């Protein structure tokens, strides 16, 4: 479910969001989405570890 | 400091490395080009522009 979260971005998709945005802002949006998904994965692996 | 003799600089905006501190920096093999801007696309010389 957390894969489909927007995480403050315009859209949760990956291939479609590359065409609609220029790289100087697409890089920032992708970096924000990757950091949010990595934080979600960190929460998941912490729960799995405990 | 010798580059100010011909004409004062107009734009002076630099991205990335700071132009204020350059005497303490070390580098090699720099590239120099020369072209013209007609006046209304001075900001177009930047990454991500069209």
């Amino acid at each position: 479910k957390q894969l489909s979260s927007k995480f403050g971005a315009i859209s949760s998709v990956l291939n479609d969001i590359l065409s609609r945005l220029d790289p100087p802002e697409a890089e920032v949006q992708i970096d924000r989405l990757i950091t949010g998904r990595l934080q979600s994965l960190q929460t998941y692996v912490t729960q799995q570890l405990i | 400091s010798v580059l100010y003799n011909f004409a004062p600089f107009f734009a002076f905006k630099c991205y990335g490395v700071s132009p204020t501190k350059l005497n303490d920096l070390c580098f090699t093999n720099v590239y120099a080009d020369s072209f013209v801007i007609r006046g209304n696309e001075v900001s177009q010389i930047a990454p991500g522009q069209t």
